[PDB]
Parts: structure tokens; sequence; C-alpha cells
RNA sequence: AUUAAUAGGGACGGUCGGGGGCAUCAGUAUUCAAUUGUCAGAGGUGAAAUUCUUGGAUUUAUUGAAGACUAACUACUGCGAAAGCAUUUGCCAAGGACGUUUUCAUUAAUCAAGAACGAAA
């Protein structure tokens, strides 16, 4: 239906300051859609790389970096936290696997070197 | 009927039975009858028959005085103790019922 | 020393886990009469300042509870108390209030 | 007047049901008004005037709170004469957990029964166990006993210390 | 652009928990103090002893102050990384199961070394 429509449906989207998730839901919610795999032929994430919408970071490691450092809150608001510190240490090996994807799949450099001090730079 | 009554508080505990018959308020009990009182041995504290012979006096100083009847505040030990009522209420309290003095709404109101 | 308004905000910078700056910046501002931008600064220091530094940040509420002491007010310091109390521990916020008092 | 009320579980009510319209046939003997609320699943021993002595209600109160805690409704019915009075001891604040709690469960019971029906042997008294608690009834001599093997028996004292002490007492008994 | 492991992260929304941190309010039970009525015993024991006791031991009732816990309902019930976990309600952050033609495409599996929680004293 007019396939590269959507895609521009898209290049709006992706310019509404949202996730290639949160265009997916979106399209399949309210315009009948049924993925990006579907019949325009472009990858939601990819179209954003393609027409300049694309973000800094991993969509994937981006929203748990900045649940890493937003959950280190609550333990800042109490050390005796001993579940959201352990929390802390499985989410903080939530986003250094991501990102270690990135340095061997040529998304990111491997000299990034993601930390949690500079992540709530990251998260914002 | 004129409802000559006060509050009776028989504490039928594991150990000992002890009985002292209150007032319509709590304070001023008319008669405390002790169950080791009526029997000298030291044993027999915890004996439905002592407190048998000790309702004899708890029916006498409530009729001396004017208490015709007595609302039975039965008590058992409760709280951090066995907690479950003990030999001294069967025969204590159906003695002063033996006695003609008149039950009614009674309760068992301890811990 | 840090005397102006660009001074001490300068050092933040390079200082970003220093509440001593804002201990003096506090004690700079409130002197022009004008404690506002002192409840500012210690609210400030607070979002500034890392969170792995406890000997700074309960510092921080003794720092406003104290300015709270002669400047402040009845609810003010209490309602900055009880969010010590949450942030942090209760008695040692109390044995420093204590001492305040 | 007076009442007094005790919930059960699903497991003695229908066995109630079958001898609650006996407890009411024996309650009416003592004149002791007797409920069989099966929409709230608690009996409550309630007094009446017609009654002579209102001990015997909270000596039925044991019983009904007796025949709540699955004991046999015929186990039950000897605590309205006078020389036999009850014990439902609850040991529910012994441990939390389930584990632990499980361990000392079955100590308390041993191997096909024999170590309930050995405290039953040496403090003559009948032991039920039935959920969370250790219900008793005999004299109190040998019911003090009772309540010594079942509050120590929850933590970590085994019933060996218990029967040991009960085997040495039965037997310097005739003399 | 070979497919989107009925692998996995990440995202939405309906749920739920005695999960934990903080807070809320509710509940019985205990001690001590102020104090009235009254005592020959009270406690303890197989029988005793011991202990306090016309210094009122002891019972009842009332008030104040302080510390603990959520019996019956309530259990082979769920949850917590494990340890552990029960009043009403919240804040913050964590979590079992759920469905997406939602997003990425192995980011995925075991862990020496080495570190975090933490049952008793």
């Amino acid at each position: 239906l007019s396939s590269e429509s959507v895609i521009e449906q898209i290049v709006k989207y992706a310019r509404k300051g949202l996730t290639p998730s949160q265009i997916g839901v979106l399209l399949r919610d309210a315009h009948g859609v049924t993925q990006a795999r579907v019949i325009t032929g472009n990858k939601i994430m990819r179209i954003l790389k393609s027409n300049g919408l694309a973000p800094e970071i991993p969509e994937d490691l981006y929203y748990l970096i900045k649940k890493a450092v937003s959950v280190r809150k609550h333990l800042e608001r109490n050390r005796k936290d001993k579940d959201a510190k352990f929390r802390l240490i499985l989410i903080e090996s939530r986003i250094h696997r991501l990102a270690r994807y990135y340095r061997t799949v040529a998304v990111l450099p491997p000299n990034w070197k993601y930390e949690s001090a500079t992540a709530s730079a990251l998260v914002n | 009927n004129s409802q000559v009554f006060g509050v009776a508080r028989i504490y039928a505990s594991f150990n000992d039975t002890f009985v002292h018959v209150t007032d319509l308020s709590g304070k001023e009990t008319i008669a405390r009858v002790t169950g080791g009182m009526k029997v000298k041995a030291d044993r027999d504290e915890s004996s439905p028959y002592a407190a048998m012979l000790a309702a004899q006096d708890v029916a006498a100083k409530c009729k001396e005085v004017g208490i015709t009847a007595v609302h039975v505040k039965i008590r058992a030990t409760g709280g951090t103790r066995t907690k479950t009522p003990g030999p001294g209420g069967q025969a204590a309290l159906r003695a002063l019922a033996r006695s003609g003095l008149r039950i009614g709404r009674i309760e068992d109101v301890t811990p | 020393a840090p005397e102006s308004v660009a001074d001490f905000e300068r050092l933040l910078i390079g200082n970003p886990n220093s509440s001593v700056v804002w201990m003096n910046y506090m004690a700079f501002q409130l002197q022009l009469s004008e404690i506002e931008k002192a409840r500012e600064l210690a609210e400030r220091a607070l979002k500034t300042i890392n969170f792995r530094e406890e000997a700074e940040k309960l510092n921080i509420w003794i720092a406003m509870l104290n300015l709270e002491n002669t400047f402040g007010t009845e609810e003010t310091l209490e309602e900055v108390f009880s969010r010590a109390c949450q942030y942090m521990d209760s008695y040692t916020i109390h044995t420093k209030l204590l001492g305040i008092y | 007047e007076s009442s007094f009320m005790t919930l059960f579980p699903k497991y003695r009510e229908s066995y109630l049901k079958t001898i609650w319209n006996d407890v009411t046939r024996a309650l009416d003997k003592h004149n002791i008004a007797c409920v069989l609320d099966l929409v709230e699943g608690s009996m409550t021993v309630k007094t009446t005037r017609k009654t002579y002595d209102p001990a015997i209600i909270l000596k039925a109160r044991d019983l009904i709170k007796l025949l709540a805690r699955s004991v046999p409704f015929p186990q039950a019915v000897k605590i309205l004469q006078d020389d036999m009075a009850c014990d439902v001891i609850k040991i529910g604040n012994f441990v939390t957990n389930k584990e632990r709690f499980v361990k000392r469960r079955q100590r308390l019971v041993g191997p096909n029964g024999n170590t309930l029906k050995a405290l039953e042997l040496l403090t003559k008294c009948y032991i039920l166990v039935q959920g969370n608690t250790v219900s008793a009834m005999g004299p109190f001599k040998g019911l003090k006993e009772v309540r010594r093997v079942v509050e120590d028996c929850m933590k970590n004292i085994h019933p060996i210390y218990h029967i040991k002490e009960l085997m040495i007492k039965r037997e310097l008994a005739k003399r």
C-alpha cells in the first residue's frame, strides 16, 4: 500500500523521539502494519540509520545502561539495599555484554569503555 | 428481678484456683476466697474440689453484702503461658450456681 | 578565594564531589541576605556530587539543617530531616541534630 | 449471653456435620446453644437461661475447638466430664519456614506413629496431631509433661530426652 | 540485509507475591511505675525444697512509660539470587508467569582466578 509511505511514517516517527520498538508497537496498533520485516523491505533501526535518525548508543544497551544508573539511585538512598545492589551487579553485566557486542560487530569502537560512572551522561 | 449483680472473676488456671468476684466496676471486689486456703497440702490449689469448697465462701460474702447475682469472667492463664483452662473451673462456677446465685452473660476474659 | 557568582560555580566543573566549595558558597550566598541562593546551593550540591561520597552527602543534610538552625523555619528543617531519614540513617542525623540543638 | 467461637478448616466440618446434629443433641442435655454455621465454618458455644452452670459451656468450648481441630467428636466428648480437661496447644510460633518446622514435626511423631504413641503411654494423654496444633487431654500431673514435650520438641530438642525421663519415672513408679 | 534458535537482551500492557528498603496505621500479649478493695498463703514440685509474703505476697480494674510479635483465619500457600519472608496502605526500586507479523541478531551456555549477599554464636 504505497510501501515507502510506511517508511515516511517511520521517518517522522524516528524523528519523533522514540525507540525502534516504539515505531513497531505504534504502527501495529493504529496503522494496520505488521512489522518492519513486512513488504516495505527495511529494518526499523536500519531505516533510521539510513536517513540519519539513529541514536548514539545501542537501543538494546541504552535502555539497559539507563536502568543500571537509575537503579543505583535507590542504592544511593540505602547502602543496606542488599538486593538492589545485587540487581546493580547483575544489570551492569547486562549492559557490558551489549557494548561488547557492538565492539566486535562494529557498531561501537573498542575504546568506548562503558562505565557506570559516565553512564549517567549516556542515559541523558 | 431487680438485677442485684456484680462481676465474677474466677482464675481457673493450671496451677491454682483464685476467686475474686468484683463489683459492677473493676475495683472493690467484695469477695476474695482462694483455693489453696480451703485445702492445706500445697498441692490442692489447682484441685476443683478445693475450688468447690472455696466457692461456698464466694457465694457467702456477696450474699452477706447484697450481691445476689454474679456474671462470670472466667480466667485461664493466657498470653505467654499455657493459655488453656485448668481444673478449677467446672466446680467453682457450678457451686455458685448451686448456691442459687444468678448467672448471666458470662465470659472467659483471660489473656 | 572563590568570592563571585561565577567563581564557585566554575570550581564545580573541576570539583564535582566537593561539597566544601558549596559549604563556602552557602556562606557566600546567604551573606548577601538572600539565602534562597544558599538553599539552592545545598540542593544543587546534592545532585552534583558523586553518590559514593557519604562524607559530603550526610554533611549536605547537616549543612541545610544547620543553616535552618539559625536562618530556617519550623517545618522546613523537619521536612529536610525526614528527607535525610530516608536517604540516610535516622539517629546519626539526630545525634548530629542533638549536637546542633 | 455467653458465646465462645472457634473457626475450623475444611477437613473437620464435614466430619462435624455427621456429629453436630449429635452435638446439639448432646448440648441440649446441659442447655447450651451450639451453632453449625456452614456459611462461616465456625461453631459457637452459647449459654442459655435453662442451663445449670456457665462453666460447662467453656468446657464444651474446649470440646468445640477439639471438634474443630480434626480430633474426633467422640474424643472431644469426654471433656464435658469432671476429671478430663483438654490442652489445645498452638505451636505456630516455632519456625517460620516449612523446612525445619517439618523436620521437627515428624520427630515429634516418629516412624510409623510409635513415638507419638510413646508419649501417650508415657504421660497418659490423648495426643492429637492435626495441622499446626498438638492437642492433649488428661490428668494435669500427666498433662504437665504434655506441654513440656510439645513446647520443646518444636525447638531443637528431640523426644528421646523426653521419653527417657518418662521411661525412668515410670519404672520407679511401682517401687 | 540468507532466516528473526516457540536461544537471549531490550520495550509495552494486563496481572500477581508473607520479596526487600522506607513510611503509614491497626492488633492482641508482656514488663515497670502511680494507686484503691481485700488477704495466709503465692510461686514451684511426683511429694517437696527454693523464691515474695498485715514490707499486701495475691486477684480484679484503671492510667503512664518502655521492649517484642502478627495465634485462631493459616495451609505442603506464594515470594525472595540464597539466607529469609505474614495487620491496613503507600513511596522507591527489584521479580515468577503472560501475549506482540513489538526491537536487536548471538549480544548466547559453565566458571577457575577473584569479588557480593548471608542461617546460629
